[PDB]
């Protein structure tokens, strides 16, 4: 069909998923509108990726079935009808919740009802955390971040105890897993300041102040990684940039392991003899990485806080953008890198210098070789390389001019027209996304509430290491969903009286009625 | 206003109905002059009433600029809305006084040469009206000639445009992006040996694979690449002692990289004679492949001497 | 302080004027350079670098003419779809009212 | 299976011709059509009068939805079902609520709603009046901070019905029109609903923005009420209600923004500010700042006047309230002349004998900033004082005072500059003294919210220094992700050996990062560009080791500088826009605050000159204020009323309601002829 | 109590049931109906021509938002 | 600028400066084409106003009102 | 009347001159209504600037009048009706009017401009109409010429080079 009439195949394709994708068809004839709903939605998104060109109609396709979905919950009225749709599955679960959030419904699930049933479920054996002073909620979250490993241990050993279930609380289960990992984060600490030894071993024996108390640790990352890795598949581990940067720090984690029990094993002397590629040396950055990488995990911390979730999400919205203008600055640096470095470097020079680089009490050779210049334009955005690198030794004035000349073309272009204008994409990005923050800061905290609603997972990182029921479920959510789609409909109809529109045709229609009257009574009278 | 005729007003109103009982009277509009036309009439008429000669240029350009008049009385209505919307352009840029109602009635011609494109149903009749001249696609050459944005983005227009682009692999797009990735790697790659094989056998299925014009990109893009990857070479393999000796000589890279660059001047003779001179000039892109070849030029001049 | 700051706001201003036609424009430049591709004049890379006229114009004719009408037919159901009651149509609507109260009182 | 079939899985009961034919006989209008269809209805039973459309209209809700009353008395003559036809026809905005209040499954509404409940949400006066007359009552709703065993049983029961509930309740009383039927005081009950509503939005993180509307809405029906005002007297009623300008003074303990700037509560607050004067605003600017300055000098007089006899005229020129704001103002620029004369006229004194030529005179000043702080946050209020953040500066700038001189008593009492100790009290009291004296100067800035033209801006300013506070927690959390990194790999590179200056505070920058205070610092001072290059240097031949820092270095300024401080720039654009349209309201309600602040005699004197029958007249005020309140009632509703019928947009059920009156008249018309 | 009692404590002007049938002819804009209870106003009646209602929507103040020049031209005329 | 220009004083760049009735004619020519502008001037207005306006519910209740009046009307003579 | 009700008198004055600025009273009732539109808009400027408070009613009715001038300009359909109403003097001594009295809508009228850019370009046509490189030619052999023409007119005002002066292009 494509090779016979390719525009009347795509615009039959079109036309028939606007047919199917209507809300009155999907309330008729779909004998699960909220599965189809969903299904249709991701079906439209799939084809507005695909087919580039009519993207718009695609687009706006699925915004309307969610918008559809989104009305038919508008459309409850008891918490028992909420039970019996979010719990139900195809063959406490939460089943469609979790078909919901997979298939990125985020107006679905940002729903006030929905919203208020996750919240009964967070705060689970409450009576009523939200209503108290904030200095009360914050000392009770220090004390329970203090007794996490009493409740940990409590779990261990009696799981039917009350101490046992409290940690079965998402939200205790959340507050002794964020003081977990600020225990490590203080671990860590520690290990930057207690550390006060020689520092000049050879091979950097693993002492008991810090090591085998993080050893630990990691590895209940590690195994809690792979548990994520095999729960929920490959795509929902590499969907989300957080599980990504956690996979690199517990990489680098393993890998200073290997290198730190190498050095053990293996050339086992004072420290400025040692070679640049030591194995000491390369499991000291490649901690200090995983470092820098496992203290920023507090930011994935604080979508629950409602003052300042929405804040790290629209940034989390905008990095892509930032990586988006971030490749144009990269095609920018390499011209003039390379332009500069095929100037500059007939001028090597050594001269038995102290430091060379730029990296030295003075600069030199800063646009000699190809990652010499990359690191020299690079610093420049920031001011710290001086003005004495453009100039060689000897007394070319003319190479020195155009080098100058390049490098403040460079400087102009990277520090006055691509700086503003990201500033200015910045900034209609975020008035773009201020409106859609809510929802997404609302979806992003039910990901993290759900995260930590199974069954598995319970213990911290220091532990981790027929027919008839189905029947009578299927006929409840049928009968409820029936009474969802008549109230559904009945609204619709309502608003479409509603609606502040009258065309042209109207005070036509009327002009037509009217005349006809008259000429009926002139017919008969 | 004094100097409106009823089919003017008729234009305005845009009506259909109106049009077709008034042109049915034999009715002709004045003629409109050109763009500086200053001739003993023209020049005149400004110095009589400036102000009505303003106002009767723009009721003229507004009664011809309506829909009806151009699908009623035309040859090619595409061609008149492509024409008209120029002209409104260059209007608006000499009439300063008036410079957002020309801009308008140039916007709504190209709305209107738009929408009538998009009322387009089978592939046959896109294909009719794209090649029509007065694959080839004379029509959208127009079209990008005379800068009609709203023409070209159409999902129509832009859809067959897909389609030839694409070449054979129609499927490409039905493809994951982790294999377009993949298939752009392992074309990139044997650029020289499918280019080769056009130059010896254009007959078999490797011969018609440059044709793709979506393919010949990607040549295009791997043939720049392999000369930015030469030149970073050069200064990889630059240690034949000229970091010392006053007089150059060429290595072997210095030999392929003027004659890559006596090719790229081949192609730039090639655009300015097949196309013209000032279309080049117009696009930011071809200054800058100018200059750059009148650089290297200049460069591997100031070698030899 | 002043002259950068006043260019961060001018260009806030201008980014927030293009981002509305800017995917219109970014396909007109794709299509520029595709159409600039889709000739067979020189297909190498840089290294290796009559009845028939009236037939056709019949059958654009023809095509035209359907175009033609179809896009009349959605023109006026676009403006008879789109535009708003007003006013003066308030006005022709007491006049036929007025009309056929007068008209029933002269008749009776 | 190349096509997919269609079938009704929602299946309802279908309509017979007949019954089919009677909901449209009703649709259309027919009298006698319909007349003849419930008389063959009664005798013989053929089709069912109580019949459901499949959408779910029954015959009196299209004679509602249709708004005619002559099939309504008809259908109600032979007794058809009426179920929640009467919240329809008060949805509906018809004068049918009489004839279907006076006669005697599947619901849109939900079961709770009340006829008065959902009368107030459609907010018409007519069906509110009309259902209060016959005699309804809205159920009150329980305390915002409410934890009794029914609110948690009901909790338990049924958590969404009980929230719906609340939610209804409070969009019931929030309506302007039961206020203007049931309130005994308007403008009290629209403070204390809105008061109560924001609490509710606050305590209901869900439903956030129903509530903020609500209290948006109560707020804008208390600025309309004041705004229906027409003479001087009627608001100097309104405004001086007890239970001096009482009622203003409660308006701004419950932050009515709207009601505060309105332009004639603006004009009374104009004219007790510039009372017995011949018009500042109808002045040439030099001679404002010309006589500005002439009391600015002539503040001592006017206070020790003041002191002796306030009888006096020269002692009561002082107690107009812009005279005393100008004095405290003057003395405000006195102290901080004394301030500058300390710094800039002033040794090798261990023990620090104070200075008298300067400091025995700045000392009565502070002595008056800690009694009137004292004075302000014990008698005024406590949570109010906390609030106010230039009263927390003024807290920290007197702490700091407090600090110092008992520093320099402790140092004078008991104890070469260069052979000081570190910790030496004088160098502490001196250091304290410092920051005190950029508090006090830095207090400044909270006189400009009486200027016209920077009070918008310092008002903007305030407005965003809490959103300024967010995005800086997440900046300190960044900073400790790579200061505490960066500390881990150099912490072992700390060269120490005959350097006489470690830190980043020397010529030659040397351990930038060899702890975690020097590296935190070091990244502080990296924003600003003043940490060079070669702090990324260690001491031995090690390469990678400085590859990694330098790395990481850099990664940090991109994070903090070309990521987060413009996402930062964006964010405050955005932050811009939202306030700016609103910059005008906030300004005039701050200088209000400001105004009144001076009206009262709780402390007339400036700050270093300071340490020297009933129910008779209360029934005349409350007789006197419910006569005005039901003239600005009445005014109000008849205005509400008109904009309302002003601007509606012409919904489709109009023109319905006009095809079904028309085609009532031609089937009138057809049964006469 | 737990329900809010609800009552008009400004209760204003009240109609007659036949005042209100008059301002309900008024607005049906009706010939004949007004017209007669204008006519029995002229005798002594309960109806009065001066009927104001609380909305302060007099017949004269109704008759001008329903801007039928005939009835306003018969209200003047009495 | 154009008009600073414009004058006769100045004309010398700063290196070389160092009837009753003709009254009434133009009073009268003014006040003509004067109202000519008014006229079309209101004109214009009223045009404008006739169009491009919502007609609410007021409009929606005097058409609906006069409906009702003329079905009274005919009930009476009929 | 300020002391006994100083509400009812800013009230009274703010409907008067609300009635005063309405379009229609103005073009029924003043002798001038350009210059009834430029005093009234002035007026109310300053009462705007006298009253802070009520200040945006008054900016509200200021700008209405400026918009009433300018439709009032629009509605001109001739440079003979343009010559009449803008060198009216009671020279272009209402436009210099509307300069004084700050109404950037009147002024920056098309039809006003177009008189403008008519008498600035002073018996020099087709200068937009030319090439940009050739009217920069232009303008740089008349500014490089200078002398020649400043001289003149200084010595023989009647000169066509003495003349050439006299057009306001020419001595910008
Ligand atoms: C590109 N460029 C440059 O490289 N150098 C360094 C050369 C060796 O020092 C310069 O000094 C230099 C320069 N452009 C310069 O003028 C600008 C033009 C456009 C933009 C701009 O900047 C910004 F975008 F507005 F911010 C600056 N100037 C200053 C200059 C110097 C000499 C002369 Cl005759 C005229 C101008
Ligand atoms: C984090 N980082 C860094 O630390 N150094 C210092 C290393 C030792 O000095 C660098 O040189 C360095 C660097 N990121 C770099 O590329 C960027 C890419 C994208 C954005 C960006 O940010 C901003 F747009 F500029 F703001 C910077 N480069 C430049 C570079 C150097 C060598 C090579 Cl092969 C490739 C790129
Ligand atoms: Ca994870
Ligand atoms: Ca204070
Ligand atoms: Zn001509
Ligand atoms: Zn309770």
């Amino acid at each position: 069909s494509s090779d016979v009439d390719s525009l009347r195949h795509s615009r039959s394709r079109l036309n028939i998923y606007k047919a199917l994708a209507s809300p009155s068809l999907i309330a008729l004839s779909s004998e699960d509108p909220f599965l189809t709903a969903f299904q249709l939605s991701w079906e439209l998104q799939e084809l507005s990726k695909v087919e580039n060109e009519f993207k718009s109609e695609y687009e706006e396709l699925s915004r309307q079935c969610k918008q559809f979905a989104k009305d038919l919950l508008d459309q409850t009225r008891s918490s028992r009808e909420l039970e019996i749709i979010l719990n139900y599955r195809d063959d406490n679960d939460l089943a469609r919740l979790k078909l919901a959030i997979k298939y990125r419904q985020k107006e679905f699930v940002a729903q006030p009802n929905c919203q208020q049933l996750l919240a009964s479920r967070w705060y689970d054996e409450f009576p009523g955390w939200r209503r108290r002073h904030w200095a009360v909620k914050m000392v009770t979250c220090f004390i329970i971040g203090l007794l996490f490993p009493v409740f940990s241990v409590c779990y261990l050993i009696a799981p039917k105890s009350p101490l046992g279930l409290f940690i079965r609380k998402p939200f205790i289960k959340f507050i002794c897993h964020t003081a977990s990992y600020l225990t490590f984060l203080f671990l860590l600490l520690l290990a930057s300041q207690h550390i006060d030894r020689s520092d000049l071993n050879r091979q950097g024996p693993p002492p008991t102040i810090v090591e085998w108390m993080i050893l630990p640790w990691v590895l209940g990352f590690i195994w809690g990684e792979i548990k994520q890795m095999w729960d929920g598949g490959l795509q929902d581990y590499i969907h989300d940039w957080w599980n990504l940067m956690d996979f690199v720090m517990n990489s680098l984690y393993l890998a200073t392991i290997s290198l730190k029990i190498v050095a053990f094993v293996k050339y086992s002397n004072p420290r400025e003899s040692w070679d640049m590629w030591h194995p000491t040396l390369v499991a000291e950055a490649l901690f200090a990485i995983a470092n820098i990488f496992s203290s920023l995990r507090l930011i994935s911390l604080f979508t629950a806080n409602s003052h300042l979730g929405p804040l790290q999400i629209s940034l989390g919205r905008m990095l892509l953008d930032i990586l988006k203008f971030l490749f144009i600055y990269c095609l920018v640096l390499l011209a003039f890198a390379n332009g500069l470095n095929q100037l500059y470097f007939y001028y090597e020079e050594t001269k038995g210098l102290t430091c060379k680089g730029i990296r030295c009490e003075k600069q030199n050779n800063a646009f000699s070789t190809l990652f010499e210049t990359l690191q020299s334009l690079f610093w420049s955005i920031f001011g710290l390389i001086n003005l004495y690198v453009t100039n060689v030794k000897a007394q070319h004035e003319f190479t020195e001019f155009v080098g100058a000349t390049m490098f403040g073309t460079y400087n102009v272009i990277s520090l006055v027209v691509l700086l503003n204008m990201l500033i200015a994409m910045m900034n209609n990005s975020y008035q773009l996304i201020a409106d859609h923050a809510d929802i997404e800061w609302k979806f992003a905290r039910t990901k993290l509430w759900m995260s930590y609603f199974e069954e598995g997972g319970t213990l911290p990182t220091p532990f981790n290491v027929r027919a008839a029921d189905n029947l009578r479920r299927h006929h409840q959510y049928q009968e409820v969903m029936r009474n969802l789609v008549k109230r559904y409909v009945a609204a619709m109809i309502r608003d479409a009286k509603t609606e502040e529109g009258l065309t042209e045709e109207n005070f036509k229609e009327l002009k037509q009625d009217i005349s006809s009257f008259r000429f009926e009574v002139l017919g008969l009278l | 206003t004094m100097d409106v005729a009823p089919v003017i007003l008729a234009a305005h109103r845009n009506n259909y109905e109106i049009l077709t009982m008034l042109l049915k009277q034999d009715v002709s509009l004045p003629k409109p002059h050109a763009v500086g036309c200053e001739c003993t009439l023209c020049s005149a008429k400004n110095k009589k009433d400036s102000l009505r000669h303003s106002r009767f240029r723009l009721d003229i350009y507004r009664c011809l600029a309506s829909p009806a008049l151009i699908m009623l009385t035309e040859e090619d209505p595409i061609l008149r809305a492509f024409e008209l919307s120029a002209d409104l352009k260059e209007l608006s840029l000499v009439e300063v006084e008036f410079r957002n109602d020309y801009e308008e009635l140039a916007r709504q011609c190209k709305m209107f040469a738009k929408d009538l494109l998009a009322q387009a149903r089978n592939s046959r009749e896109l294909e009719v009206i794209l090649n029509h001249t007065s694959m080839n696609l004379s029509r959208l050459k127009l079209a990008i000639k005379y800068n009609q944005k709203e023409f070209v983005s159409q999902s129509n227009c832009q859809q067959f445009l897909n389609t030839v682009w694409f070449g054979q692999m129609s499927g490409y797009r039905r493809k994951p992006t982790c294999k377009k990735i993949m298939t752009v790697l392992t074309v990139g790659i044997f650029w020289p040996v499918l280019s080769l094989c056009y130059l010896i056998a254009p007959k078999s299925q490797f011969g018609r694979i440059i044709h793709t014009p979506f393919m010949k990109f990607i040549i295009h893009g791997a043939s720049y690449f392999t000369f930015l990857l030469l030149l970073n070479l050069y200064s990889l393999v630059y240690n034949e002692d000229k970091k010392n000796t006053m007089g150059p000589a060429l290595e072997r890279i210095d030999y392929l990289l003027i004659l890559w660059i006596i090719g790229m001047i081949w192609s730039d003779i090639k655009r300015l004679w097949y196309e013209g001179l000032e279309d080049f000039l117009e696009e930011s892109r071809n200054q800058l492949s100018f200059v750059m070849n009148s650089l290297y030029l200049a460069t591997f001049a100031l070698k030899v001497v | 302080i002043v002259l950068t700051k006043l260019l961060v706001a001018m260009l806030h201003k201008s980014f927030q004027l293009i981002a509305n036609h800017e995917d219109k424009e970014w396909k007109f430049a794709r299509a520029k350079l595709w159409l600039s591709y889709f000739d067979d004049k020189c297909t190498l890379p840089p290294p290796f670098n009559r009845n028939l006229k009236q037939k056709r114009d019949e059958n654009y004719q023809k095509v035209m003419c359907c175009l033609v009408h179809r896009y009349l037919t959605s023109m006026r159901q676009k403006m008879q779809s789109t535009d708003q009651a007003t006013v003066e149509n308030l006005n022709e609507l007491r006049q036929d009212l007025s009309k056929f109260r007068n008209e029933i009182r002269d008749l009776l | 299976r190349d096509r997919i079939p269609l079938r009704i899985v929602r299946a309802e009961s279908e309509l017979s011709p007949s019954e089919k034919a009677y909901l449209n006989a009703v649709e259309k209008g027919d009298y006698a059509s319909v007349k003849k269809s419930l008389e063959e209805a009664e005798i013989y039973f053929k089709i069912n009068i109580n019949c459901i459309d499949p959408l779910g209209r029954t015959a009196l809700l299209i004679a509602i939805e249709n708004e005619n009353l002559e099939l309504i008395e008809l259908l109600l003559s032979f007794n058809v079902y009426v179920g929640d036809a009467l919240l329809h026809a008060i949805r509906k905005e018809v004068v049918g609520a009489v004839e279907l209040l006076l006669n005697h499954q599947f619901s849109e509404f939900t079961p709770d709603i009340t006829p008065i409940i959902l009368a107030a949400h459609t907010n018409n006066y007519e069906i509110i009046k009309l259902l209060v007359q016959k005699g309804v009552s809205v159920p009150r709703p329980h305390e915002v901070r409410c934890n009794c065993v029914e609110c948690v049983s009901s909790s338990d029961v049924d958590s969404l019905r009980h929230s719906r509930s609340r939610l209804n309740i409070y969009k019931a009383l929030a309506s302007p029109s039961l206020i203007a039927l049931s309130s005994e005081d308007p403008f009290l009950t629209a403070f204390q609903l809105s008061w109560e509503l924001q609490e509710l939005s606050k305590v209901e993180n869900e439903f956030k923005s129903e509530y903020e509307e609500l209290s948006r809405q109560c707020k804008q029906f208390a600025k309309d009420l004041l705004d229906q005002t027409r003479s001087s007297r009627e608001l100097e009623i309104i405004l001086n209600y007890r239970d001096d300008l009482a009622r203003l003074k409660l308006a701004i303990k419950y932050r009515q923004k709207e009601f505060v700037a309105q332009p004639n509560c603006q004009q009374l607050l104009a004219s007790r500010w510039y009372d017995e004067f011949p018009g500042w605003r109808r002045r040439h600017w030099a001679v404002k700042m010309v006589t500005c300055f002439i009391i600015g000098l002539l503040f001592p007089v006017f206070s020790v006047c003041y002191l002796i006899a306030p009888k006096s005229p020269l002692g009561l020129f002082i107690r107009k309230p812009f005279i005393k704001f100008i004095c405290h103002t003057a003395s405000y620029l006195t102290f901080l002349f004394l301030l500058l004369l300390a710094s800039q006229h002033i040794d090798l004194n261990r023990q620090g004998p104070p200075p008298t030529i300067v400091e025995w005179m700045i000392l009565p000043w502070v002595l008056g900033f800690i009694w009137g702080e004292i004075k302000q946050m014990w008698d005024g209020g406590l949570q109010d004082y906390i609030h106010d953040w230039w009263n927390l500066m003024d807290f920290v700038m007197n702490s700091l005072y407090l600090a110092t001189i008992s520093l320099k008593i402790v140092a004078f009492v008991k104890y070469p500059r260069e052979s000081w100790d570190m910790w030496h009290p004088t160098l502490v009291a001196e250091a304290l003294f410092a920051i005190a004296n950029i508090f006090s100067s830095l207090r400044l800035i909270s006189l400009f919210t009486a200027n016209s033209h920077l009070g918008p801006l310092q008002i903007s300013l305030g407005r965003m220094l809490l959103d300024i506070l967010k995005f800086l927690f997440i900046y300190c959390l960044v900073l400790l992700a790579f200061a505490n990194g960066l500390n881990q790999l150099y912490f072992y590179y700390e060269e120490t050996k005959g350097l006489t200056c470690k830190g980043i505070r020397c010529e030659k920058q040397n351990n930038a990062f060899s702890t975690l205070f020097e590296t935190l610092q070091s990244l502080f001072w990296s924003i600003f560009g003043l940490i060079n290059l070669y702090v990324t240097n260690v001491k031995a031949q090690h390469e990678f080791t400085e590859f990694v820092g330098a790395t990481m270095f850099g990664t940090y300024n991109v994070i903090s500088l070309v990521v987060l401080l413009n996402m930062l720039i964006a964010m405050m654009n955005n932050s811009y826009q939202l306030i700016a349209d609103h910059a005008d309201i906030e300004w005039k309600f701050a200088r209000t605050k400001l105004w009144m602040s001076y009206f009262e005699e709780g402390g007339t004197l400036p700050t270093p000159f300071n340490v020297i029958r009933r129910a008779a007249d209360n029934l005349r005020r409350h007789h006197q204020y419910q006569e005005v309140m039901r003239n600005l009632v009445k005014r109000y509703v008849a205005a509400m009323i008109r904009d309302a019928k002003t601007e509606e947009g012409l919904t489709e059920e109009n023109f319905k309601e006009l095809k079904q009156d028309i085609s009532s008249f031609r089937f009138e018309v057809l049964g006469l002829l």
